[PDB]
């Protein structure tokens, strides 16, 4: 019957495939993002496109339009982001749309009404002359949403802006089987073959789910949060991290959620503080998504009175993991212009 | 050791799932936790 595992998979292998234009980029950085945040960020803009620009975009996306109706998958995404925003009693996990448009505007009554409707967005009038003023009122949304932990999404706001998109997504859970604080101690931890960093390390010597397969060559751990989440680590064997990434694939993580076994162990695992901030026009480059960005661009869907395009397409992520659970926030933030 | 010895003391990648949906949350890698 439902919609969501009629997107997920398509979402899943995207994520990966994202991921690893990421990481062929530096492999001398952390990475973190938020494949959700992202991704329905480009599919509310693509209500308001037509032809080429619309179609590299949704499949862009990982969708191949000919198996699925365009239709679907919107009302997937509307789905998907229904069930998200459910109140989960134990586990606290927040989306939210937003439009920033300038006064003058005047809009394809329908494309306001789709976002509206579909990905439950929220529209706002705002006067892009007083750029700073602007910025500050669509950081404000960012940092009301994610509760204080994305604060400075976009940095640098264009004069000529017609609208910005902006999204969020805000998780806050806890562990079930969550660690002992006073057996956190610091110890090493080998980023290079020749740079070692000493981290407090979190321990526990319990029944965990874990597993190794030969496969991805790798351990594999899952750490059920209270609620309706799931955090899933991979430990690569020494030498097989780049195979480990080339390995990934949905179906495989869809087994490893079908297991339930658990195995006695000694484990060490980090606490964490990081983010990624990233300007994702070249890498969406590569994965097909062009025309969106150039004087292609086909924004018809949005507005008669001028040809618009993209111009940013910036996102912000940010990680913390301690030993009671983790606090993880993205937001993505497109921009656009005249030509 | 018994029962093994499982360190997570090198980049992992790592990701979060919700479960009702089985969608990708967030995916991350970490190379050095320091780096912020
Ligand atoms: C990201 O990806 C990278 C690969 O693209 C990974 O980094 C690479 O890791 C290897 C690890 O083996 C490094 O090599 C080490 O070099 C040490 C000696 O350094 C001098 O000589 C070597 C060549 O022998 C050279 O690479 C160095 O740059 C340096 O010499 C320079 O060489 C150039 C070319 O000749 C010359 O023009 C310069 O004049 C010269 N000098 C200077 C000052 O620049 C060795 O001692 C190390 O040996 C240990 O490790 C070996 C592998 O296990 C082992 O077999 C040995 O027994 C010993 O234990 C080692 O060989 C590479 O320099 C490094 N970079 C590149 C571009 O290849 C990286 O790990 C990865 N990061 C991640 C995943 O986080
Ligand atoms: C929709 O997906 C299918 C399956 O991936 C694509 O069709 C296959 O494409 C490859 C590469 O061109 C071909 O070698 C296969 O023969 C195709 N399968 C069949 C049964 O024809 C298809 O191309 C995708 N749709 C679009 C419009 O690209
Ligand atoms: C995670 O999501 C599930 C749904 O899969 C939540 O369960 C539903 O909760 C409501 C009450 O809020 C019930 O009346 C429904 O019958 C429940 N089940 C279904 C299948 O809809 C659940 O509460 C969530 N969180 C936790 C901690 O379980």
């Amino acid at each position: 019957h439902p919609t969501f595992n009629k997107i997920t998979p398509n979402l899943a292998e995207f994520a990966f495939s994202l991921y690893r234009q990421l990481a062929h980029q530096s492999n001398s950085t952390n990475i973190f993002f938020s494949p959700v945040s992202i991704a329905t960020a480009f599919a509310m803009l693509s209500l308001g496109t037509k032809a080429d620009t619309h179609d590299e975009i949704l499949e862009g996306l990982n969708f191949n339009l000919t198996e699925i109706p365009e239709a679907q998958i919107h009302e997937g995404f509307q789905e998907l982001l229904r069930t998200l925003n459910q109140p989960d009693s134990q586990l606290q996990l927040t989306t939210g749309n937003g439009l920033f448009l300038s006064e003058g505007l005047k809009l394809v009554d329908k494309f306001l009404e789709d976002v509206k409707k579909l990905y439950h967005s929220e529209a706002f009038t705002v006067n892009f002359g007083d750029t700073e003023e602007a910025k500050k009122q669509i950081n404000d949304y960012v940092e009301k949403g994610t509760q204080g932990k994305i604060v400075d999404l976009v940095k640098e706001l264009d004069r000529d802006t017609v609208f910005a998109l902006v999204n969020y997504i805000f998780f806050k859970g806890k562990w079930e089987r969550p660690f002992e604080v006073k057996d956190t101690e610091e110890e090493d931890f080998h980023v290079d073959q020749v740079t070692t960093v000493k981290v407090p390390m979190m321990k526990r010597l319990g029944m965990f789910n874990i597993q190794h397969c030969k496969k991805l060559s790798s351990w594999v751990l899952l750490m059920k949060y209270l609620g309706n989440a799931t955090a899933i680590f991979f430990l690569p064997d020494e030498g097989k991290l780049q195979h480990l990434e080339n390995e990934l694939t949905h179906d495989i993580i869809t087994k490893f959620l079908e297991n339930e076994d658990r195995r006695s162990a000694s484990l060490h695992l980090p606490k964490l503080s990081i983010t990624g901030t990233y300007d994702l026009k070249s890498v969406l480059g590569q994965l097909g998504i062009t025309k969106v960005f150039s004087n292609g661009a086909d924004l018809s869907g949005v507005t008669e009175e001028a040809p618009l395009k993209l111009s940013k397409a910036v996102h912000k992520a940010v990680l913390t993991i301690d030993e009671k659970g983790t606090e993880a926030a993205g937001a993505m933030f497109l921009e656009a212009i005249p030509m | 050791s018994i029962p093994p010895e499982v360190k997570f003391n090198k980049p992992f990648v790592f990701l979060m799932i919700e479960q009702n949906t089985k969608s990708p949350l967030f995916m991350g890698k970490v190379v050095n936790p320091t780096q912020k």
